[PDB]
């Protein structure tokens, strides 16, 4: 489903912070 | 030659909230302001207060009330 | 009321009608961690391109 | 106490070209089946949220869903142009899936509502053997009122203005100082404002000025016309 | 400080948009909103001064 | 246009709003059709008063009908309805007041 | 629900989810409430602290 | 125009914007307008039945 | 043959709730007359309508009657109450 | 109008503040009209106070039903509930034997 | 009052080949049995969308299906 | 109020802490109306005590049933217990009593 | 030896208006209507992992839940304002999504406590011929108490 | 399943044309 | 739904060893 996707998509974004800074 | 800014207002929040006559977009001259309030369920004896400037005798307003009903009967 | 501006919008369509409009109001970062992976890559290709010169 | 139940309750469909039909006296051949969801209270969605690692949830928000609404029609097989086949033909005329019939019920305990209605699906029929060969057949009807509501006529109200407050444009700042412009204050009363369960929203009509403006307008330019 | 004045292209018949100096559409979330769904992000300032060169 | 009134209350003297059902039969009043259509009207506050057309009407309450000829100018409603219902069902304390009446007077000095 | 994860020599990151009605979620919506505007927590458990700042 | 001095006028103002929104209505419904063209942007057709 | 009435509830206000009108198949005065049962709906409680002489049927919720109408024009309760 | 009150308790002389209910028949007081409405009273930290129209009234405590008449000014529940059980309306106007001899007692103000 | 119901239905297959089928009639010794499931109305998918907190639904398109027919044929 | 004592214990000598029910039937005393309330009461550390109003009481315990009546001063619980009575005493003397001193209250000379 | 069986339980409802309907005695016309779902306990998730190896399972948590109460109430169809149509939106008008109705149960062995419960799902009768014809129906409530204790 | 996340491999490719070119 | 994601995810780990060196 959608859902199961965007749950890992946002995790995914938050762990990219690790890498990455504006 | 264009009809005036006859306008109706609807305060429901779906909808274009002031619309004129003519087609002219007086609803984007509010500045964001919206008609934010509905009338309650079982709401009996209201007082609705007006005011006009630049208008002449014998011109009208109408005030507009909708009855929807959660059933085909009963409820009141 | 917050304002500002219209950055993305989006109008997708099937054989079932309209799936109607992404609006993006402001600057969002992309959804699609994926796609912030290529944003990126799209800015050093463009500094490594102005190194070899 | 000893009494019959014979309720007052009349049933009618309006169709989408004003052709109408009484499914209760069945004066066109057409009869309400006895099988009905989806009169009285619409369908509502109402969700909540797990309050952490505590007891219960709490409350979010409710929504009212379309009004899918299941019935079948009753309809009597007689001759010339009172077969079954004219008159399924005649009832399938009445409905569309883009525009509304309107099904209409009357009782002496609360008058007379309308509900908006549309095909969900096509009417069906069952053919076990040539329905123009069976003394009756059932056509079943799965319709959506997308607005979900039971309608009376909207009240209207007359609002009159009695003062002339017209005023001279040319010597004001713009835009103009309210607080120094002429006014009229009108009073309207409403007994009874919103007797039904649901909310409300009013509206208005309000008339425009009735004297013609300072400029002229050009199709393809803004028209600095308003200030005076 | 002034009350709201209004661009000519306003007033016009037929005419629908947006210039800058008026604001008006609203995307209300409040009841009966008509919005799919939303995600609204506020991201802080993050950084105090900046240091340039080479 | 004749008006029907009444104040409402419960046992406590707190008002009572439940609605009051007004209808008739058909018949013709000035020239005009009146329907059978059940006009029904909250107490405010307690106060019920209902615009009335002369002639017969019928009023409804919970359980109870009670058949009015709406007089031509202005009358209190439970002056229509009172022939119709039943007087509240006698009890003691008139003959207990007597009983414990009737004194050989104290009349101490102290 | 929350998360948080440390990292040797690098940044680590957490999250919380919450509802709207919890008078701290109303706390760091507010901006105009915070006069000094970062927001910062600390997750303590077993001598252990997590700390950072919102992004 | 509507006659603002009488209800009837009132009805035919409501009975217009109630018009204006059916037009709304239908205009959001309705695909947009696709064209091809070719290399020197000559018109080849109107594209119609689309997945 | 114009018929007219004023309808009210027993407060007064108008009524307008929706008769009918239908008849048999025929004709009068060279037109065929068909057995479609119009309903005509009150405005502001007055309803006026046009209806060919002789047999007429009306109805009103429950209620059913058999008019029949004069060449003259005349008021719908003289014309129900003749039933 | 009329205040009628009592003070109740339980067998440990703690407060109990279950619910009264009061009801008469639908009749004309003091120009009024007077419904069928169940009234629900609860006592607050042992104290009954309740309002009571002139005349008829119903008085429903969990099992028990007592049919009472209201006074025309301010009294205890219980006299009213003890005069309903203890004088029917068949009383044959049996005089109490002089009340019990008044049980011999009267105080001035 | 009192009527046999025999109705003048005619039913015929044409095959890929020209080959006709009476089905009625059967003097080809096939018949149409009992049970028919897609004659009259083709299938219809009506879509409506539910956003927001706005009550009810809103109308995008409906499309007329691809029609199944399910019957069956007695051979003696 | 009169304060009743138990000391409650199992047959190997440890306290019960299982409770005990007290109630009455619905009466008027002193100032005061007592209720049908089942007041439930755990001995502590096995000691009972309760205070309770004089006159009709019922109590329970598990599968029994006693009336007791109170004592005007401080008692053990199992003597109440073993003179306990067979079946309620009536009202009907103090309902007479009460209606009188009420009616007399309502109206004094 | 020999009883019947007749508890003192009294069932009420206190509508979002503060109307009150007395569910066992019925003088509003309504009852409640044999089979009940949810009254005497609310529903518990308790958590267990079985992780690896080990025989059984760890204990990490239990969390009681928003209570689902399903009944029903059978409305009879008298006279006057007193018809199943009257006592129907009656009883529709004590019950809201947003606000709380209080269902008040008293027994004599254990007092008086109340439920706060809200609509969870619109009240619906089966509608196989017109209600109104019928000389009782049922009404049936799926009801939610979001606070899932009975309180004093 | 596998069917979804191909779909949605297909919509990803088609948006990194925004951030590239041959 | 889960271990679909975790086997695609295993196989571009695979995939990747040939654009990457540790």
């Amino acid at each position: 489903v959608d859902d199961a996707i965007a749950v890992k998509n946002n995790e995914v974004n938050k762990q990219a912070l690790t890498y990455t800074r504006r | 030659t264009y009809p005036a800014e006859n306008v109706v207002v609807d305060s429901d929040p779906r909808e274009e909230q002031v619309s004129s006559e003519s087609g002219s977009p007086i609803w984007e001259r509010m500045n964001s302001v919206r008609f934010l309030h509905y009338i309650p369920p079982y709401t009996g004896e209201v007082t609705f207060k007006l005011s006009v400037s630049g208008a002449v005798p014998g011109q009208i307003a109408t005030l507009r009330l909708p009855r929807a009903w959660s059933r085909p009967w009963g409820l009141e | 009321i917050f304002v500002e501006r219209v950055t993305k919008l989006t109008y997708e369509w099937t054989s079932d009608g309209p799936k109607g409009w992404t609006i993006t109001i402001g600057y969002k970062e992309p959804e699609d961690p994926i796609l912030k992976a290529f944003e990126l890559i799209q800015y050093i290709n463009s500094n490594l391109g102005q190194l070899g010169i | 106490a000893s009494r019959l139940l014979d309720p007052d309750t009349l049933v009618e469909l309006e169709g989408v070209n004003g052709e109408w039909f009484d499914l209760t006296n069945g004066t066109e051949g057409i009869y309400l089946a006895t099988e009905v969801t989806g009169l009285l209270d619409p369908p509502v969605k109402a969700t909540y949220e797990e309050p952490g690692n505590f007891p219960g949830a709490r409350y979010l928000n409710h929504r009212v869903l379309r009004r899918d609404l299941v019935f079948g029609v009753e309809i009597l097989n007689d001759e010339n142009d009172e077969t079954w086949l004219r008159r399924d033909s005649a009832w399938r005329k009445a409905w569309s899936f883009k525009r509304d019939a309107k099904l209409h019920i009357t009782t002496g305990e609360s008058g007379h509502r309308y509900l908006k209605v549309r095909l969900f699906e096509s009417p069906t029929t069952d053919m076990v053997t040539d329905p123009r060969g069976r003394e009756v057949n059932i056509t079943k009807m799965v319709v959506v009122a997308g607005d979900p509501f039971w309608y009376e006529d909207d009240v209207v109200y007359p609002i009159e203005v009695q003062e002339d407050t017209t005023f001279d444009p040319n010597p004001l700042p713009w835009p103009w100082p309210q607080p120094e412009l002429p006014v009229e204050d009108i009073e309207i009363t409403v007994p009874n404002a919103n007797p039904t369960d649901n909310i409300i929203w009013p509206k208005w009509t309000l008339p425009g000025s009735s004297e013609k403006p300072a400029e002229p307008y050009i199709p393809g330019l803004p028209w600095l016309g308003a200030p005076k | 400080t002034g009350l709201p004045t209004y661009p000519g292209e306003y007033y016009t018949p037929g005419f629908l948009g947006t210039y800058p100096k008026a604001p008006h559409v609203v995307f209300m979330e409040s009841p009966y909103t008509g919005i799919e769904s939303s995600k609204f992000t506020y991201t802080e300032a993050t950084d105090t001064s900046f240091v340039l060169g080479g | 246009t004749v008006t029907i009134t009444a104040d409402v209350r419960d046992v406590t003297g707190q008002p009572d709003n439940q609605q009051w059902v007004f209808s008739t039969v058909l018949r013709q009043q000035d020239g005009s059709i009146l329907t059978q259509k059940q006009v029904r009207v909250n107490p405010v506050d307690g106060a019920l008063s209902v615009e009335l057309e002369p002639g017969f009407a019928i009023v409804v309450y919970g359980e109870y009908r009670w058949f009015i000829e709406v007089p031509e100018t202005d009358a209190g409603l439970w002056g229509l309805i009172a022939t119709s219902v039943a007087v509240p069902p006698d009890t003691s304390a008139e003959l207990l007041a007597d009983a414990v009446n009737g004194y050989l007077d104290a009349n101490p000095p102290s | 629900s929350h998360k948080f994860e440390f990292i040797e020599n690098e940044t680590g990151t957490a999250s919380i989810t919450i509802s709207l009605d919890h008078y701290l979620a109303k706390w760091i919506a507010s901006h105009k409430g915070r006069a000094r505007r970062n927001v910062h927590v600390s997750f303590d458990k077993q001598g252990a602290r997590w700390t950072g700042r919102m992004d | 125009a509507a006659d603002m001095t009488t209800l009837a006028g009132h009805q035919q103002l409501w009975d217009t914007v109630m018009k204006r929104r059916q037009k709304r209505e239908d205009e959001r419904i309705a695909p947009p307008l696709i064209r091809l063209w070719d290399g020197d942007y000559k018109l080849r057709g109107q594209l119609v039945g689309e997945r | 043959t114009t018929v007219t009435a004023t309808v009210h509830d027993i407060s007064g206000r108008p009524d307008d709730s929706h008769w009918t009108f239908s008849s048999d198949l025929r004709e009068q005065d060279g037109v065929i007359i068909t057995p479609r049962v119009v309903r005509v709906k009150p405005f502001n409680g007055e309803l006026a309508l046009t209806l060919p002489p002789g047999p007429v049927r009306v109805t009103h919720h429950q209620d059913r009657w058999l008019i029949d109408v004069p060449e003259e024009d005349s008021d719908l309760w003289d014309l129900i109450e003749a039933a």
